[PDB]
């Protein structure tokens, strides 16, 4: 299908970056959309084939090139805070009935200063004894707290295998200081299993939060550790 | 060009979800429905070009060129159908499909045997769980207390859905009895004393 | 993999009159593939400012092409068209006969 | 004016 | 009278030389009016006639975008057709496409066309009904089933019966004095000896438009006939010859039929 890299990115105002988009389906048509809370999908640039690109609804601040069938990179010339968005690459054939095929997407956050970037603290809280006797079930909750920007992927792992059955994660995080403009975030998730599975001490439960922040490329002069891209896990065993 | 009400639209599990989308250009040729889960990419469900109905499993696209609208009906709606549904239209004078802003659909699960309860698990965490789908959890009065919105989990192997809401605070004032005072809780909600 | 040999016709736009302005044409047609080399010659020397039409084809899929240039024919000057193609092992010269 | 909708072989 | 608009596309692969060659040309009747060449400097659909130049920037951006989209389709098709016939990467191959529409005396739709060739051979063509495909071999039957599934015929039939005829009528009104003219052939005969007993009679037709013309000999065998050829100024030329026994040239006649001539001409040479 359509691949695009990177999936998350932090930039400081004024930096350049190129969002890659590649497809292996010999689509003639290729496009770049941005998606923002209030405004839906808006078209940046498109290309009906190699050697032609065209402007969309919101082209300003962006460049594209189409020198090959497969690739259609989007360059940000001088990163601005208003370019903070989710970016989708979309390609299709040229039949009347051809539908767009969208890439996984690229969450970009452009900041004035990188000092607000923090990774998450992660904690697993074990099930209530009262829940176990009352419902014959055991709910673990995981809290991911104090992170910025909102660039996290939470997952539950049971005995080394990722699980989706009996999992709820919040669609959006909470602002810890809702008044403050550059507020750090909190996210929660639940893993529910039967009491039989929890109370068995052989079983091992891990809440994993992949945080996307700075790279080795970026500079860091602060006293605290560089808030790099990292996986932060919290653990639990049965009782 | 292409208009869509944003929602959210609430539908009970099992009922028909009805999503609409109008368009201004009579020269429109093909019409598309994409589904986008929260934090994921839009994915095609189905397209339609000829006037009438088109069935594909639980989905039915409906096109009416005289009144200039496209519809998506979802029979036997499930909680996993909760998503943003994007309408797109391709036309005669361009290769660019025209998108509507998308309609958010939430399908509330049918809880068979409601068992509303508030359990206790730096920081302590209270879990308001097993409650009815008509219960709306409200945000906190106090700012040091954080409360998440209700969340639907699905234990596949046992076919058991469950609503849940989490709350926490580092304050020693905070207790699980206090947690959800601002919400209209069910009258017979279980509050154990560990 | 089928190949077709070009048919060459060398001629003038108007009926030739000595010491009078005209055009010299070389019309190559019926060939395949499209890759072809066409020069117009004056007394065995390649003429430099030679224009050509945009590649098109006939109902049988074979290509046709008009190569042309401006010239003033005289009694003694000899004009030709030299054409090379994969079907031809050597470049083929066709002399301009003013009654063909 | 050229064709618009083109489908690959 | 009867009129037509055709587009001709030539796509050629260039192994180990990168980008394939793409050439596109548009005709109204026998008059070329537009072209695109991937090797040209502009990368635009360019005018090749005076009457088309009065179309505004919107037309040229649209056609350029459309032709660039044709080239991208064709670029992929070369690779796909290579796979179907299991051919090497190192050989050059050619794809051709022709489409267009006819109109009668009343300027209403008459017929439409969409044909497609690989290495100078029929691959797949749309029938006169405009709903159905002729596939020339097993590889083109794959393309047939794929184009039936994607409703290609329906989409082409919409273009051929609608857009194609509307733009043809528009070009016929814009280039009226070029396209609705009919130049009759100017004719003469030449005689040359080849022998004591034989002699060539050549019959000429010059400065005629359009190119459809018939030259035939009559007595009361050894007939040569060249391919109709462009003069380079919009008009066409053709000659026909016969080798005849000398002293009997008076009994041979050349016959010329052309829509510019109100009645067909008979030409005779006498010693």
């Amino acid at each position: 299908g359509v691949t695009q890299t990177p999936k998350f990115q932090v930039l400081k105002t004024g930096q350049s970056m190129t969002l890659q988009c590649a497809q292996d389906m010999n689509h003639e048509y290729m496009s770049w959309y941005r998606q923002d809370p209030g405004m839906g999908l808006r078209l940046i640039h498109y290309s009906v084939g190699a050697g032609i690109t065209d402007k969309g609804e919101v082209p300003n601040g962006y460049n594209v090139s189409r020198s090959t069938t497969e690739d259609f990179p989007l360059r940000l010339l001088s990163a601005a805070p208003s370019q903070t968005s989710v970016y989708f690459c979309a390609s299709s054939y040229l039949n009347r009935d051809s539908a767009l095929d969208f890439g996984p997407g690229t969450r970009l956050t452009v900041l004035e200063d990188l000092k607000n970037v923090f990774p998450p603290e992660v904690a697993v809280f074990e099930p209530s004894e009262a829940e176990i006797s009352h419902t014959q079930k055991a709910t673990l909750v995981c809290l991911a707290t104090g992170f910025y920007p909102d660039h996290v992927e939470l997952s539950w792992w049971v005995n080394g295998k990722e699980v989706h059955s009996g999992v709820c994660t919040d669609p959006q995080p909470l602002k810890e200081q809702p008044a403050l403009n550059d507020s750090r975030y909190a996210l929660s998730s639940r893993l529910r299993v039967s009491a039989t599975f929890w109370q068995d001490p052989r079983n091992h439960f891990r809440c994993q939060v992949q945080f996307y922040g700075l790279s080795e490329n970026d500079e860091w002069t602060q006293d605290r550790a560089k808030p790099v891209t990292q996986i932060v896990s919290a653990e639990a065993w049965g009782r | 060009e292409v208009e869509q009400n944003s929602g959210p639209l609430s539908v009970p599990e099992g009922a028909i979800a009805s999503l609409n989308c109008t368009y201004s250009d009579r020269g429109s040729q093909s019409f598309f429905w994409y589904r986008q889960y929260s934090g994921k990419s839009p994915e095609l469900i189905m397209f339609i070009y000829s006037d009438g109905d088109k069935e594909d499993g639980r989905f039915t696209a409906q096109l009416n060129r005289a009144s200039q609208y496209v519809s998506l009906l979802i029979r036997d709606s499930q909680p996993s159908d909760s998503a943003t549904y994007l309408c797109a239209v391709k036309s005669g004078g361009s290769y660019i499909p025209t998108f509507g802003r998308g309609t958010s659909l939430i399908v509330h699960p049918y809880i068979q045997n409601p068992d509303p309860a508030v359990y206790q698990l730096d920081k302590s965490v209270c879990l308001f769980t097993d409650f009815d789908s008509q219960t709306n959890v409200s945000q906190s009065k106090d700012s040091d207390v954080y409360i998440t919105d209700k969340c639907v989990l699905d234990m596949r192997s046992m076919d058991f859905k469950s609503n849940s809401a989490v709350a926490w605070s580092n304050k020693s004032d905070f207790a699980c009895a206090n947690a959800f005072n601002n919400s209209i809780i069910p009258e017979d909600t279980f509050f154990p004393s560990p | 993999m089928i190949q077709r040999t070009p048919k060459i016709q060398v001629y003038s736009r108007h009926p030739a009159e000595n010491g009078k302005s005209n055009f010299l044409n070389c019309y190559v047609s019926g060939f395949h593939p499209s890759d072809i080399e066409v020069d117009l010659l004056k007394n065995g020397e390649r003429i430099e400012k030679v224009e050509h039409s945009d590649l098109s084809f006939s109902k049988d899929w074979s290509f046709y092409l008009l190569y042309y240039t401006e010239f003033t024919p005289t009694e003694k000057d000899e004009y030709a068209c030299r054409v090379n193609h994969v079907t031809l092992s050597q470049p083929k010269i066709v002399k301009w006969d003013r009654d063909m | 004016s050229l064709l618009m909708w083109i489908t690959q072989v | 009278g009867s009129h037509s608009m055709r587009y001709f596309f030539t796509s050629v692969s260039r192994p180990g030389r990168g980008e394939p060659r793409f050439i596109a040309v548009g005709y109204v009747d026998d008059t070329q009016f537009v072209r695109f060449d991937s090797d040209a400097a502009s990368q635009r659909m360019e005018p090749r006639a005076p009457w088309i130049e009065q179309e505004g920037p919107e037309y040229w951006d649209g056609e350029t975008r459309k032709v660039k989209a044709h080239s991208q389709t064709h670029r992929v098709d070369l690779g796909t057709l290579r796979g179907y016939y299991n051919q090497s990467e190192a050989g050059s191959h050619t794809v051709q496409r022709m489409y267009g529409c006819d109109v009668g005396s009343d300027w209403r739709f008459l017929r439409g066309y969409h044909q497609y060739a690989y290495d100078g051979k029929d691959y797949i063509a749309l029938k006169e009904d405009l709903r159905s495909w002729t596939a020339a071999d097993m590889a083109a039957q794959t393309t047939k089933h794929k184009w039936e599934a994607a409703h290609v015929a329906e989409q082409l039939r919409a273009y051929l019966e609608g857009t194609c005829v509307e733009w043809l009528r528009r070009y016929l009104e814009n280039g009226k004095e070029t396209l609705q003219r009919t130049d009759a052939p100017k004719t003469h005969m030449t005689h040359h000896a080849v022998s004591d007993h034989e002699a060539t009679l050549r019959c000429w037709a010059l400065s005629f438009y359009p190119a459809e013309i018939t030259l035939t000999w009559q007595r009361d065998q050894d007939t040569e006939l060249v391919e109709t050829r462009p003069a380079g100024d919009g008009t066409f030329q053709k000659w026909a010859a016969v080798v005849v026994p000398s002293g009997q040239e008076q009994r041979y006649t050349c016959h010329v039929q052309h829509e510019g001539l109100p009645k067909p001409l008979t030409l005779r040479w006498e010693p």
